[PDB]
Formats: structure tokens, C-alpha cells, sequence
């Protein structure tokens, strides 16, 4: 899993040398920048539901078909799915904040994505909304440096999913 | 790999849920201590070398026969081997002292060794007993540096020892 | 092969595979037709998760078949 | 092309100049618009010291523009020499291999994977030897830790194009040069996605590789003698690709890392993409 | 490799001397900023994919023919590569903006892409009008985020435009 | 050259990935740090002469037969010599802090080290000592972090040479 | 180009050997079928245009939202477009069918169509549609043998889409 | 590798003799039906994606807790090679069925995979469970095509069954 | 092992060919070359003391800051270890004649040299005056090629530490 920690140690650990001052200073950066980043996560982590909810709800109306008997949208289940999904990603970018890397993010989220959505007909598009109105909605909730780490990591899925 | 954070994190995604706010507090002090973490880390890559040498000088003044004719030490080549070695636990050692996670040290380092040493007719007693000589001479100087603001060590102190004791075990 | 240490620096879980030997996987650079070696007619390798599906599937097109596959640690 | 004399009459080192050629450098005495011949599209004249700054200009000032200057002395030099490589040698690790053995691959290794390129003592690996020599490490995978290696990276793969980082791993995991513009293609798009660890692993996992030194053989040049499968004009590509004995491949010199074989070169073997 | 730092480093080695106070300062100022610089490299990597999308597409409205049976985009193989070193190109260039030196953009990026281009067919002119197209979105975001405090970063958008034309450049 | 800024460029490189919030948060741990590192730098560059004639001078109280006639200590030559060495070693100290990396230090310094020693038989002892006294001398001009960083690549060097 | 011919000799050539019997009587499956193949290259060809408008047409019932503005479907260049797609797919499978191999298929079409498709946001649905109201259509102008190929090639882009 | 026609001969060649007038009619009656095996393989490659797709959607609606967390088919990177192997087992199987001969399915395929499975803790039933929901939906094409001369194809599918089973078996 | 006999049968072994007329040749010439070689073994072993006694006192000559306290040759501990160590040098040249060839002393010896010599801080110059000095009494009891061999082995140890 790919965190600051974890790379240089990798980093050091290939050419076959101890943690020379160069890696700590990069440890010292990931330790500095956790304060805001734990913030984040805290305040994602209590609005969950909410942001789901308003998520979920917002890919309809901006994909109202999908509603309609036949389609995906339709029948509780796959309501049910949905909701469940969104959760995840969720709980996933907290865990990125905490862990201070993108590891938790590319290993659950990414790492497979194209095939599972490819073979299930999962349309990238969706999660997207899902992404950017939630984006939106932390967008009141934080502010300054906190508010931007939650971005970056947000974003960095839109950018896996498209 | 593993390290204090990625662990919790895992643990919490196999019950299916966001982290704890308890859990959470976890992380949130084990960052406050980070700087006396760092300095620790650096008081042993500093002085690398020297507990090396130390723990070895004092590993052969103890078991002479290892570097008598016939012993496991004797000649050069292996002498050199025996002093890499060495080092290498070390490295690793350090590296989980940073992580704040055996993991690392457990998956690259101690896994086989044992029976590699075995295999080749290596004294695993000696080898795990060098690892304690270093222990202590490492402990020696994280414990009584310069220039550090004063203040208690004691908790990566032990920490520092669990993971030496890790090795010494694994490989004995 | 008994595996000293984690054989790859890249980290995934790793697991010994040993397999017995065709003459192709490992021909020696000899006059003649090629002969594997009689000391290891079944090497055993320690393989990251990543690399053992090209690893099987190259070691199944040559003769040589999976005798056993074992988790590294 | 040949150059005949190192130096002028009067002594002067000669210099090769090679230009576009553009329709008021040379043209055909010819009624219509003038134009040079085609054939002649890169011209090249030896000049002696004392004219060359004069020549320069002159082409420059006009539209031709300099593809590049060459001493005469090195231009008319011999093609290199083959003798080393056209019997490589070869090197096998049998197990139960004797301290001396042991060492002997890996200088073979170091040599081959990094070319004559110098390795030295702190950047040589203690661990990935340690493994070989204890067993646990075929000699094919030391050779993957070193490509896996930051040195490797470093020299060929951080400084130079993907475009040449491909043909220099080539020759360096396979004694071959590349063959046709496929390769490369192939070769840079699973960089893209895979990323750096799976390029390397798939010269070391493809079957030639297996065929030829498969396991526990120090790579080899099998290039500079003929190969099934392999495009005649590889051959030629290949004396690009290795020039003599104490050249090495460095990104240290001027304008270290480019490309050997010309992107046009591999076109001619074969087209389709 | 090589960034701003590395490189005055250098040429103070070579005239032998201890660093300026003036040389200093510039590194002193650099410094400073940082968090603006990070910023900027932030904003490209997080709208990368639409950067590249936007250009291609506006490439395609212009250029019809590449799109064109016999064109160089055409068919999906094709395109697929130009769409593949579009991203390449704008990787290399995130990645000098951080450095604060085109270095690492030249060596790895640049050297020797014109005569690919030549050799396979593709038509230079057209991937600097690319490289251009990307580069105007690009700045686009750069300086125009949300959340961020409001200042001038007038500075960094012109370094950046300038790498975006050593390319350009340097593939036409 | 090795500095922070440099890797974390590379090891993006390699993957063949975008900067993503990982390297950045490193890179931000280097630019923080600078600042001590920066005035550390100054401290030195201005002791620079007073710092080196005391090293010299007790690595001859330290091994006084070099002064001997016959010795390498002995005669003018080779005291221009050993001063310049020293300043060298120096000299790239401050590079190294100011580069935020040991890089400066591994490229000129440490990369054949060993071989340049033995071939003109130049004893690591000496030099080792000359950095003990400077280290100490330096342990009086700097404080807090500002010594915290030099004294790690003075030491760093320490670990080389021997 | 993968056809039946360029294989065996693609295999001949790999092993070094001359074209044995094994090799020709390959060569001779392909031959014989060729009969049937031509007979459906002929009857594509002909009603192309008919199937095109089709294809395209059915599409958008499938997918009424697509002709609503602010969508893909709508607006002229669009729908252009997306004749000119399915035109292209049609193409290369006659093409196929003459060659007596995927490989036309291969190369124009199915290399790289993720990427792209991914890229400017084609989703392969649509695609598919377009595809299966071809062959419901072929399944009338076309009989026996000469169907059966048409469909396999038609097919062979639907597994590759999806 | 090995089919039909391949073994007999095999068989044949250690009892040092010329093929049995008997063992002939076998391949005599072998030839006969090809057009008939051919079509099978033809429906399933035509029908590939969808096998899977569909015997996919079904697997999980049975078993949910392979697709929640501490589940096997959790998260994506496992999902996908789920369905991976599902595929590769299904495209043997189609080998297989156009030889003749169960052979290439068991050794590249089928020879090892319940270990694998074991060691890393995916439940062999459920994989097990897959291969049959593949198994119903592939006959259900290869029996009901449309455009192919109406005839009896039952040997086939019968054979086409068996392949399938040992599957199941050797991976269960 | 490296000798003469060893490595011809090594090289005919890797071309996989049997032991020809030109290996031969060269075993033809170690063996001739033996009966030199064997006397000067037997001249080396039946000094050894004596010469160990002259060298260990000459490194103390050359460099008398050594048994001052303090330092390395100070106390008896460390002559005695001293006076192992050329034992040692001694016995494995001998080793060497016999063998006829270098062998024993890469393998006992050189391989690993540096890095012991440096972790120990045991400096190359003294080992070399000590073979120094014993090779100038070898240069008294043998004569000839005896004598020649002899050299030729002593000295590839002063190279190696050098
Ligand atoms: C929400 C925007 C839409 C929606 C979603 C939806 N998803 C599925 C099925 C799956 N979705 C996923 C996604 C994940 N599962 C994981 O484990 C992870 C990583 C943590 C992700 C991102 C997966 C794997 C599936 C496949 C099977 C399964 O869910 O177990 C469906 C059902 C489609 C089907 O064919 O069964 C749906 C509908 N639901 C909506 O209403 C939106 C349109
Ligand atoms: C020193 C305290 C003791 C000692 C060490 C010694 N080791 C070897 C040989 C090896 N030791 C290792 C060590 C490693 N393998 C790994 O995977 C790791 C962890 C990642 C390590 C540290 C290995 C690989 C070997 C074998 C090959 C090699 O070159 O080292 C020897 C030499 C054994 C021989 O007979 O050649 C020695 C001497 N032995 C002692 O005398 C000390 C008690
Ligand atoms: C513990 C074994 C000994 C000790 C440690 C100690 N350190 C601090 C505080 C700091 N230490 C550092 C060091 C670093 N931070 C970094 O980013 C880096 C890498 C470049 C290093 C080396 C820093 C910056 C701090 C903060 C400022 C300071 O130096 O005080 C303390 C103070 C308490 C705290 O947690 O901050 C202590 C106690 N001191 C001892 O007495 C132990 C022997
Ligand atoms: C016309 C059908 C196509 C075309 C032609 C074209 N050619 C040029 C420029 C040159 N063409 C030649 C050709 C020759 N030079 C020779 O001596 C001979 C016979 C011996 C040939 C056939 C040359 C050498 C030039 C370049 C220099 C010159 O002008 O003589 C151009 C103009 C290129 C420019 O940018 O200058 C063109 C347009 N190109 C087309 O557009 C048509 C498809
Ligand atoms: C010393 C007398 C002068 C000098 C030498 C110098 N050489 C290099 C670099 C290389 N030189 C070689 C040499 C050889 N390669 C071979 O294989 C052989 C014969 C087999 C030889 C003699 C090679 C391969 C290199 C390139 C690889 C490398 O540099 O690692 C340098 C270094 C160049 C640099 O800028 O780093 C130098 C300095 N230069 C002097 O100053 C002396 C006049
Ligand atoms: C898109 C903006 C334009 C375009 C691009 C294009 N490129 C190729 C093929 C290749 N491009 C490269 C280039 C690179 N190699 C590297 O290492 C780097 C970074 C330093 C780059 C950017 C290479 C090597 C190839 C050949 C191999 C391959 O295709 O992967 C094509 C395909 C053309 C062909 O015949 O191969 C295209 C289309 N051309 C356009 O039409 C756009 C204007
Ligand atoms: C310039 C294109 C835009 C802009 C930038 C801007 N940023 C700041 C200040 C900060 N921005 C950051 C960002 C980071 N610092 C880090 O360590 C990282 C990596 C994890 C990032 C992404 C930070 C922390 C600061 C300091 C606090 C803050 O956000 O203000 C400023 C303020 C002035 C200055 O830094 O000197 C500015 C101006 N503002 C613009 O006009 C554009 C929108
Ligand atoms: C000082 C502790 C002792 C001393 C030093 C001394 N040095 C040399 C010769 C060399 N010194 C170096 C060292 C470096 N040169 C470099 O390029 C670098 C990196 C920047 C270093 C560290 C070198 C390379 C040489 C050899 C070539 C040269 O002449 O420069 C000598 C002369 C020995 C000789 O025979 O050349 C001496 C004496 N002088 C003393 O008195 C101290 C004991
Ligand atoms: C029809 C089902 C839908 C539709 C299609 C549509 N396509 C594009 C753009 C492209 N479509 C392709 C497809 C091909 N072109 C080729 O050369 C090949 C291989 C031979 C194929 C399969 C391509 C490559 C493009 C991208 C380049 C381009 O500009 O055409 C668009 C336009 C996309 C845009 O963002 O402008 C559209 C709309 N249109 C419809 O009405 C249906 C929904
Ligand atoms: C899906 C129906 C069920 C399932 C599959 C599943 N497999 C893995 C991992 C592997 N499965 C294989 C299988 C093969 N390797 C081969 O060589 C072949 C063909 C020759 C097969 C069939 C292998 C080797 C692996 C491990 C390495 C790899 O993935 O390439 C997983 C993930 C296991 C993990 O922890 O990574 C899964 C999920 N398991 C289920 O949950 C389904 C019931
Ligand atoms: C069996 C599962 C179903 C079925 C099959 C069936 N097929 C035929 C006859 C033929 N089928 C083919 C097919 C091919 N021959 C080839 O060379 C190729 C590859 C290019 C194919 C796809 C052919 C040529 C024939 C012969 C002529 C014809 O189809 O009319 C039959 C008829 C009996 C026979 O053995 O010829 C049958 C029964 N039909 C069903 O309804 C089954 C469910
Ligand atoms: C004699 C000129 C000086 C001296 C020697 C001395 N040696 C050591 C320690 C070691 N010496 C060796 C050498 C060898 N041991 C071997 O097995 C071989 C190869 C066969 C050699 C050449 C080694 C390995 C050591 C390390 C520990 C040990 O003694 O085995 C010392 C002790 C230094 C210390 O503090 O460790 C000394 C003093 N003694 C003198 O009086 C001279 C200066």
C-alpha cells in the first residue's frame, strides 16, 4: 500500500541504505500535513449518510431514465447497490486522508475498475455525479487546507474512473 | 507493505466500516510523538557504523572460536559476510522503527532466515546473541544524544527493543 | 529454493512454487540436445501474487508441470 | 559515407559536415523551378578546419540547416571489431556453484545488463548478491533486481526516451537489437499502463528470453550472428547498437542517451501499425 | 536528474565557492513559494484526464483529416497513440513545474521525439498544436481554482506556459 | 542527484503515474524544513576558513608523526593539500543542506571514495577526525533543528568514509 | 494481419521450416469456405446504406434520451458521427469476410477501442444496438453458410465491444 | 498438446502396431460429426461474454457475502479476477471441445488450481459452484441456435457436460 | 578453487567437450613447474617463526607509534592477534605454491579484504611491510626459480591489499 511511509522505506530499501536524512524530511512532511488531513476525515466521516443520500438522489435527476422499469436505476435492489457503492468510495477517501497516501484508494477502489464496471455495465459517468455533487456538499462543510486535501483525493478517483 | 496507520485502516475495512473515533485517537497521538519517533530513527542511522562495529568487536572477543580455523566466521570471505548480515537486521530494524510496525521487518528480513543460517551451518544462538549486542550499543545512543530537546524517549524506547527481541527470536 | 529472505523487493503475498523441470525451461548451453539439470529436476521459486499468473501460465506451455504450489511464508 | 584522407595537403584536420541540401545550394541546370536531386537530400563534404566556419555559414545562410559535424578521424574508422561477440562466451551458474563461480557471474552480469558502463563498489548490490550463492536467486532473477534497480534506471531509463530505454533493454536482456516498429510500439504502451516493473518483466518473461540462457545463463550477445524470426537489416542495427569494445551506453557524455538505431531504420523491416 | 536547487549547486561547484549570499537569497525566496507552486502542479494532476480530452477534441475540430480515413489518427490504433502521448508529454511537463527546471522534461521527454514523429509519418506541426491547445486549458485551471486563497501566481503560470513551449518547440 | 524533490519526481516517473497527493505532502516536508536548513548553511559558509584551519591542525595533534619528515603530513605541499580537502568536504556539506539531500555529498564525496583512499593512500581516519572536530566547534554556533540538520550530514559522512 | 493464410505461414516461418502438408490443408479450409464468405461481403455491401440508417435509427429508440439537447445524440455532427461509425464497422467486416480472417477487424477496429471509447465518452452499449438490429436484418437477406458467417464476424465485434 | 486423432495413434504406437480397423471407425465416425462439434465451439465463442456475464450475476445474487467485505470477490481487484478465471476456465473448456480430448483442458488449466485456490483462501465450492451456472447457460446457446440446420447435436452436448464436470471436480 | 588443473577442466566442462591436446599442454606445464614450487614450500614452512617473529618486530620499527598505549599494537593481546595474522598470510602462500596456482589465497584471503580491513580499522600498510619484510629473507634461503615462484604469490598479496 503506497503511503509516504511506505515509499521511501521502499525507496531506501532498493538501493540498500538506511533512512538517511533526504527520506525523513519527506516522513516529516506526511506527519505535518496529517493535522488538516485527520480534520477532513473526521468531518466526512460524521455527514456520511447525508452525502450518500444526496448523491445517490442526484445522479436520478441528472439520469432520470435510469428509474424507469427496465433500466438499472429501477427496483430497490439495485437502489440498494447503489447506495452501498457510493458508501465505499466514501469510506475509502477517509481512509486515504488517515492513511496519508493514495494506497487505500488505489488497491480497493481502482485496481480493477475498467472490468468490473466493463462486465456489470456499470457506467463511469454515474459514479462520477455521485463524486462531484458530494464534492460540492464537503465544499460548505470544510475549509482552507483540510478542505483541500479532501479534494485532491475526491478528485484523484474521478480521475481513475474517466 | 504494512505500517501503523495502513494496519488500522485494514482492520476497519474488513468489519466494513469507518474508522472508529476512539481508533481515530489512536493516530491522531501517534503523530504528536512523531518528532521523538524521527530523532530516534536518526540517532541510529547516525552512528550506523560505529554500533556495528561495537556489537562485533564484542560478539568475537566473547566466542573466539568463531574466528579460529574451522570456526563459522573464519576466513575473510565469510568474516565479511557475517558483518553484512549484521548490518542488514539493523537497516531493517530501523525502517519498522519508522513504520511504527514490525510488518515490514517480519516480511523482508526475518522470513527464512533462520533456516538459510540453518542450511549453511551458521550458529543461529551467535547470530541472535550479535543482534542483542547491537540492541543495546543502538539503545545507547537513541537513549543520550546531542542537541535534542530533553524529554522522555521511554515508549519508542521499548518499542525499539520489541523489534530487536522480534529478530533475535526469529532467527534463534 | 528455499527463500533466505522475500526474494522480490517489490511487495506483494508470495508463494514457493516448485515445479518439475522440462529441458526447455532450463536447457544447458551445451553441444547436442539441450539437458536440464539432473541435480534440480524440480526447481522451486518464490513468486509475488502479480507474477504468478504469467509464471504458471509460461511454466504450463513447456513441458515441466506444477508438482505442488505452497504460500512463501 | 567513407571519408579518404584523415588530413589536407597542407596539414588541417578534415571535418565531415552533413546538411539538408536545399534548392539554392545545388540545383539542376534545368529550365522550371530549381530543385536538387533527391538522392542527395542529406549532402555531406569534408572541409578542412580553416574552411569550415566559412562553409558553415554559408549553407546556414541559405536553407540548409547542419545535420551534424564528425572529426574525419573518427568517421573512417573501422566498423567494430565482432570478434568478442561473435561468440559471446556464455556463463553458467550450476548449483553447488564454488565461491569463485559465483563471482564470475556476477561480473558477467554487471557487464552485459549495464553495458561496458561502470559499476562501482557503493553502487554495487550486496543483497541481491547474497541471494545468489546461498541459492534462492536464479541467475534470470538477479537479472530482473538489476533492471528492477534504481542504477538501472538512473543510467538508461530516467535520462534517455522510452524510444531508446526499449531498444537499450533489448540488447542488454536479449543480445538482439529490435526488430521493426512493432516492438517498440508494443513495448511503450505497456509501459503506460503497466508501468516500469512490467517492461522489464516482460523481456525477462518472454519465451526468447527463455529459449536462449532461459535459466541460470548470463544473458548473452546473440545479435551479430543469425536468429530465427530476425529482419536481415537487425544485423546492421545491431553495429549500431554496439560499437566496439570500451563503448559503453552512458548517460555521463554529452547529450548522453539518444538514439542509436533511427526511428526510419526500423520502419524499413517492417510496417503496419 | 536535476531541479532549481541541484542546478545552482552545480555551477557553484565549478567556480569552486561557497554559495553567494545573493545565490541564496534566490534559493531563500524559491522557498517561499512553495505552497503556490504546489498549488499549480495540485491543479493540473487533479484535471488531468479533461485537459487531455478538452485539446483532443478541439484538435480533431480543427485538423478533420487526421480523424479521416488515411489520416494519422485513424484508425482506432491510431488515435489511441495520439491520444497516449498527449498525456506522456503533459506528465513530463507536471512533472518539470514541480522540479522548477525543464531538465528533466528535456532528457526524458523531449530528446529525440521530433524524429519519431518524422519517421513514422506523424505529422510534427499537428502535436505542437496539441501541446499548445493542451497548454491554454491547462493554465485554465492553474489559475482559476476553488478554496484556494486568492493571490498572484502570474509567476508560475509563465514558467509553466515556457515548458509547454520547450515542447512545442522542440517536437515541431 | 538525489534530493527529495528529484525522487519523488522519479519514483512517479517510473510507475509512469502523475504526481498525486503522495509526493506532494513529501515535497511540502522538504520545502518546511529548508528553512532551518538554510540557516544552518549561512552559519557554516561563514566559519568556513576558522572551522577548517582547527581541523587541521588537531588531526596533527591527533596523529603527530604525520608532521614527521618522510610522512604524508609533512611538508607544505601536502597541508595545502589537507586544508583543501577539508574545505571540499565542507564546501559540499552546505550544498547538501541547502539541496535538502545528501545527493550533492554521494556524487562528489562518497562515489569512489574508497578507491581514490587506497590508491593514494589516504588514511579515512584523518578525515574522520577533522569532521569530529568541526562537529563539535559547530555544536556551538548552531542550535535546534538548525544543528539538528548539520550535524546529520556531517555524520552521514562519518558513516561513508568509514 | 491475422488472416488463415499469414498464420501458418507465421508458424512455418517461427519454426524455421518449409510449408509442410499440416499447413497447406489449413490454407485449403480457408479456400473453401471462401465461397460462402464472398456470397455475404456481396449482400453487405449492397444493402449497406439501408442497414446503416437502420442501426442508427434503432439506437436512438433504444436510447430516446440521446436526441434530447445537451445529450450526444443531438445535433447534426453528432448524429453524423455516428453514422460514420457503424458505416466504418460494417466496412471492415465485409472486409474480413473477404480476407478469411479477423484480422481487418483486429487492427482498424478493436485495438485501442477501449482507450478511445473511454476517452470521448462513447459508451459501447450504443454501439452493440447498432450491431444486433444489423444482424436481425442480415438474419433475412442471408441463408445458410453464407449467414453463418456474417453472424461470427458481427459477433466477434460484440464480444470485443462488450 | 493432445486431441482425438493424436491419442489413438499414441495408444496404437506402444503396442507396435498399425491402427486397429476398429480403432479407424472411430475416427471415421469422428470426422462425420465435425460440422456438428464445430458449430457447438462456434456458439459458445459467439456467445463468450455473455456466458459469463450472465452465470457472474447469478453467482452473487446466491452468494452475497463473496461480494461484501472480508468476502473473497471483495474489493475490485479480486472481483475482477474472479471473473478472469471464470472466463479462462470457459475458453479451455471451448479447446477442449473442438480437440476432442479433455487433455489441454486438465494440464495447462485445471492442474494445480485447487491448491491455488486453497492458499489463498477463495472457497473451491463456490468457484466450483460458477463453472455449472457457466455450464447451463453455454448449453443452453449451443442447443438453441437459429440458422443452423436442425439435426441431433446431444453427443456433443453431452461430451461438451463432461468437460465442464471434471472442472468442477478437480477444482472443488 | 582456482589452480591450473581446476580451471582447465572448468573451461572443457562449460563447452561441454571432452579434455583435448590443448588443455593438456597447460596441465603439462604446472606439474614441470611443481618440483620449483614444492621447495619453496618446504624453505617457507620450515622458517615460518622466524620469519613471522622478523616481520611482526619490522611493522613495529616502521611504525612505533603503534605500541604506544592507546593504540593499536599496545598490549599483548593485539601482538598476539598480529602475529596470527601474518601466520596466517604465510600459511595460505605456501597452500598456493602446492596448489600451483593462486586459489587458496583469493578464497581464504582476498575476497572480503577491504571491508573486514576497514571495520577493524586494520590498515593495508601494515600486512604490506610485514610481506615486505619477510621477502626480503626469502631472498636469502631459496634462489632460482624456486625463489622466482615464491615471490611471484607474495607479491600477489601486496597487490591485493595495495
Ligand atoms: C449507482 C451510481 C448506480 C447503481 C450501482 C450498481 N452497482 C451494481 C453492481 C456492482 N457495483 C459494484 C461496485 C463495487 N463493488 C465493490 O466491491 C467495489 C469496490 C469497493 C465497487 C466500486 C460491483 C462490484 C458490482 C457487481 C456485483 C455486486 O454489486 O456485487 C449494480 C447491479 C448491476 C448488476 O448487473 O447486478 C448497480 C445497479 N445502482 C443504481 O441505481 C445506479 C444507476
Ligand atoms: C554474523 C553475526 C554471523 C554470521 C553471518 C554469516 N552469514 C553468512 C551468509 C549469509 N547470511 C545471509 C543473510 C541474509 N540473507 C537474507 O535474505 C538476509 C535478510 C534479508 C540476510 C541478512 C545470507 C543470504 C547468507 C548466504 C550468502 C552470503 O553471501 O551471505 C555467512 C557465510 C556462510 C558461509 O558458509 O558462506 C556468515 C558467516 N556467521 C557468523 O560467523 C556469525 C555468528
Ligand atoms: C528521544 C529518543 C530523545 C528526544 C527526542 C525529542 N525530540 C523532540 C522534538 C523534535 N525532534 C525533531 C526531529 C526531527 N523532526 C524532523 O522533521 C526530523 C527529520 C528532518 C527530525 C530529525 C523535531 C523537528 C522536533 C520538534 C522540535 C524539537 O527538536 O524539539 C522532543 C521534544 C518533544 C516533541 O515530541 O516534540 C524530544 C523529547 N529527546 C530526548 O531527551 C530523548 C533522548
Ligand atoms: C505533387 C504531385 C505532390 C507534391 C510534390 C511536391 N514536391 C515538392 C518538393 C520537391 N519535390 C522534389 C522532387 C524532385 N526533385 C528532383 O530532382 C526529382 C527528379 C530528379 C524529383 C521528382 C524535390 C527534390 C523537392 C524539394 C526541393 C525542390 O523544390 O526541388 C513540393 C514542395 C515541398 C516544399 O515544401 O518545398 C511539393 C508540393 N506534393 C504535393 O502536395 C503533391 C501530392
Ligand atoms: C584518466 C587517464 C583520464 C580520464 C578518464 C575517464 N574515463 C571516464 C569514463 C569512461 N572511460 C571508459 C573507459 C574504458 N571503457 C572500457 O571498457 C575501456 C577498455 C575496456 C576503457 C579504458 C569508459 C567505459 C567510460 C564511461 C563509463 C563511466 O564514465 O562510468 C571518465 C568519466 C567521465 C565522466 O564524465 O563521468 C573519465 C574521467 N579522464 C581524465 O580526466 C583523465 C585524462
Ligand atoms: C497525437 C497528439 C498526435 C499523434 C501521435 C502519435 N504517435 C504515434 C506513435 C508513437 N509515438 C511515439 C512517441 C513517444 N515515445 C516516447 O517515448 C514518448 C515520450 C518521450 C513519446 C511521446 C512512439 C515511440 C510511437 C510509436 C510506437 C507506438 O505507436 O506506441 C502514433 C501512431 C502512428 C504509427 O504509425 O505508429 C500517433 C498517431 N499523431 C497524430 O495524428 C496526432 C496529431
Ligand atoms: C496559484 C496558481 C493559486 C493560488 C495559490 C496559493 N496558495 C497559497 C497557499 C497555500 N496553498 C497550499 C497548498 C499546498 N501546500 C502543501 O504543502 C500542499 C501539498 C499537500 C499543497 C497543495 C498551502 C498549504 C498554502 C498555505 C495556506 C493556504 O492555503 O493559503 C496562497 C497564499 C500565498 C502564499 O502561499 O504565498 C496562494 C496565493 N492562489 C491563486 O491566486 C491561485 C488560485
Ligand atoms: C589531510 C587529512 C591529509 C592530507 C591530504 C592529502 N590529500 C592528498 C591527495 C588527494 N586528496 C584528495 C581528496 C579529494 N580530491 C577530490 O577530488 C575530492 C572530492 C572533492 C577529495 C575528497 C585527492 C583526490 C587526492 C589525490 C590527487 C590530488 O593530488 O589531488 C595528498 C597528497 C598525496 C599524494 O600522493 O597525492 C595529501 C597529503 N595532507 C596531510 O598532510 C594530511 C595527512
Ligand atoms: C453512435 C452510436 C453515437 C455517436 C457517435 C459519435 N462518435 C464520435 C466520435 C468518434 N467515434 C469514433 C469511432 C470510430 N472512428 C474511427 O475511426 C473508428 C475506427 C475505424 C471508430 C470505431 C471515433 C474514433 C471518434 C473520436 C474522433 C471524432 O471526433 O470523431 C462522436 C463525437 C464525440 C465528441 O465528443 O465530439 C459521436 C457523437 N453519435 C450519436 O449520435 C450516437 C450516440
Ligand atoms: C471466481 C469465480 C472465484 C474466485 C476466483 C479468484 N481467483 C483469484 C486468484 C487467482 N485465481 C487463479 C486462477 C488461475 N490461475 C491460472 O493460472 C489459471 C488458468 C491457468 C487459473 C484458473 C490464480 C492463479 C490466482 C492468483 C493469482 C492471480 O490472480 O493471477 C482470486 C483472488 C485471490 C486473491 O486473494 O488475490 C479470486 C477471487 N474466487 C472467488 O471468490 C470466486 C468464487
Ligand atoms: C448442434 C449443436 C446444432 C446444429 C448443428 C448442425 N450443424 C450442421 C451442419 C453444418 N454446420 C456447419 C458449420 C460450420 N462448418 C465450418 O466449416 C464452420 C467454420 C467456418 C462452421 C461454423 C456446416 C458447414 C455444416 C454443413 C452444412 C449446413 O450447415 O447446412 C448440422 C447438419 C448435420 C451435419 O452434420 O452436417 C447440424 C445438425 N443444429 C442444431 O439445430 C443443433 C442444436
Ligand atoms: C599486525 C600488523 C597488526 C595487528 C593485527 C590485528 N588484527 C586484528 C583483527 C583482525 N585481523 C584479522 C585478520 C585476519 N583474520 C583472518 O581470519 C584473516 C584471513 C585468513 C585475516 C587476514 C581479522 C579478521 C580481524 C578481526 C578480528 C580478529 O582478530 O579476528 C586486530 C584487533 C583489532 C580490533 O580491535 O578488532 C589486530 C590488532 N596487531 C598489531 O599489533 C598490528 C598493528
Amino acid at each position: 500500500m503506497k503511503t509516504v511511509i511506505t515509499e521511501v522505506i521502499a525507496s531506501a530499501d532498493s538501493q540498500g541504505r538506511f533512512l538517511n536524512n533526504t527520506e525523513l524530511q519527506a516522513a516529516n512532511g506526511r506527519f505535518q500535513r496529517a493535522t488538516a488531513s485527520m480534520e477532513a476525515a473526521r468531518a466526512l466521516t460524521s455527514n456520511a449518510d447525508s452525502l450518500v443520500k444526496g448523491a445517490v438522489q442526484e445522479v436520478y435527476n441528472k439520469f432520470p431514465y435510469l428509474t424507469q422499469p427496465g433500466q438499472m436505476g429501477y427496483g430497490d435492489t439495485n437502489q440498494a447497490k447503489c447506495a452501498r457503492d457510493i458508501s465505499h468510495y466514501l469510506r475509502f477517501i477517509t481512509y486515504s486522508l488517515v492513511a496519508g497516501g493514495t494506497g487505500p484508494l488505489d488497491d480497493y477502489i481502482v485496481a480493477g475498475l475498467r472490468e468490473v464496471n466493463r462486465t456489470f455495465n456499470l457506467s463511469p459517468s454515474w459514479y462520477i455525479e455521485a463524486l462531484k455533487h458530494i464534492k460540492g456538499k464537503v465544499g460548505s462543510q470544510l475549509s482552507g487546507q483540510p478542505l483541500t486535501e479532501a479534494n485532491a483525493y475526491i478528485d484523484y478517483c474521478i480521475n481513475a474512473l474517466s | 507493505m504494512q505500517d501503523a496507520f495502513t494496519k488500522a485502516i485494514v482492520a476497519a475495512d474488513l468489519r466494513g466500516s469507518f474508522l472508529s473515533e476512539q481508533e481515530l485517537n489512536q493516530l491522531t497521538n501517534l503523530v504528536k510523538e512523531s518528532n521523538k519517533r524521527l530523532d530516534a530513527v536518526n540517532a541510529i542511522t547516525g552512528n550506523a557504523a560505529e554500533i556495528i562495529s561495537d556489537a562485533a568487536h564484542k560478539l568475537f572477543a566473547e566466542q573466539t572460536d568463531l574466528i579460529r580455523p574451522g570456526g563459522n566466521a573464519y576466513p575473510n570471505r565469510r568474516m565479511a559476510a557475517c558483518l553484512r548480515d549484521m548490518e542488514i537486521i539493523l537497516r531493517y530494524v530501523s525502517y519498522a522503527l519508522l513504520a511504527g510496525d514490525a510488518s515490514v521487518l517480519e516480511d523482508r528480513c526475518l522470513n527464512g532466515l533462520k533456516e538459510t543460517y540453518v542450511a549453511l551451518g551458521t550458529p543461529t544462538r551467535s547470530v541472535a546473541r550479535a543482534v542483542q549486542l547491537m540492541k543495546e550499543t543502538a539503545i545507547g545512543y537513541v537513549n543520550s544524544p546531542s542537541g535534542v530537546t530533553r524529554g522522555d524517549c521511554s515508549a519508542l524506547v521499548n518499542e525499539a527493543a520489541t523489534y530487536f527481541d522480534k529478530a533475535a527470536a526469529s532467527i534463534a | 529454493s528455499v527463500l533466505t529472505g522475500d526474494n522480490q523487493q517489490r511487495g506483494s503475498k508470495l508463494f514457493k512454487i516448485t515445479i518439475a523441470l522440462s529441458p526447455t525451461l532450463a536447457h544447458h548451453p551445451w553441444p547436442g540436445l539441450d539437458t536440464h539439470e539432473p541435480s534440480q529436476s524440480s526447481y522451486s521459486t518464490i513468486v509475488s501474487l502479480e507474477r504468478l499468473l504469467p509464471e504458471m501460465t509460461r511454466i504450463k506451455r513447456n513441458g515441466g508441470r506444477i508438482l505442488e504450489i505452497t504460500e512463501g511464508e | 559515407m567513407n571519408v579518404l584522407t584523415t588530413s589536407s595537403q597542407r596539414g588541417g584536420k578534415l571535418f565531415k559536415v552533413t546538411m539538408t541540401l536545399s534548392p539554392a545550394l545545388s540545383h539542376h541546370p534545368w529550365p522550371s523551378l530549381d530543385t536538387y536531386e533527391p538522392s542527395q537530400n542529406s549532402y555531406s563534404v569534408v572541409v578542412p578546419l580553416d574552411r569550415l566556419l566559412a562553409e558553415m555559414t554559408y549553407i546556414k545562410n541559405k536553407g540548409g540547416r547542419v545535420l551534424d559535424i564528425s572529426p574525419a578521424d573518427l568517421e573512417a574508422l573501422g566498423p567494430p571489431d565482432i570478434s568478442s561477440v561473435a561468440i559471446p562466451l556464455k556463463v553458467e551458474l550450476w548449483a553447488k556453484a564454488d565461491v569463485s563461480d559465483v563471482q564470475a557471474a556476477i561480473v558477467a552480469a554487471y557487464k552485459q545488463i549495464f553495458g561496458n558502463t561502470y559499476v562501482l563498489e557503493s553502487e554495487r548490490l550486496t543483497s541481491a548478491e547474497s541471494l545468489l550463492r546461498n541459492g534462492s536467486i536464479s541467475v534470470r532473477e538477479f537479472v530482473r533486481l538489476l533492471a528492477k534497480s534504481e542504477l538501472y534506471k538512473e543510467r538508461f531509463f530516467f535520462c534517455t526516451s522510452n524510444n531508446r530505454f526499449t531498444e537499450l533493454n533489448f540488447k542488454h536482456f536479449l543480445g538482439r537489437a529490435p526488430y521493426n516498429q512493432s516492438e517498440i510500439a508494443a513495448h511503450l504502451d505497456r509501459y503506460q499502463t503497466f508501468g516500469y516493473d512490467a517492461e522489464i518483466d516482460s523481456y525477462i518473461d518472454s519465451d526468447e528470453y527463455i529459449q536462449a540462457f532461459g535459466e541460470n545463463v548470463v544473458p548473452y550477445y546473440r545479435g551479430f550472428k543469425s536468429q530465427s524470426g530476425q529482419t536481415v537489416e537487425s544485423f546492421n542495427r545491431m553495429f549500431k547498437l554496439y560499437r566496439g569494445d570500451a563503448g559503453s551506453d552512458t548517460n555521463l557524455n554529452l547529450q548522453g542517451q539518444k538514439r542509436r538505431v533511427d526511428p526510419k531504420n526500423l520502419l524499413r523491416s517492417g510496417r503496419g501499425i
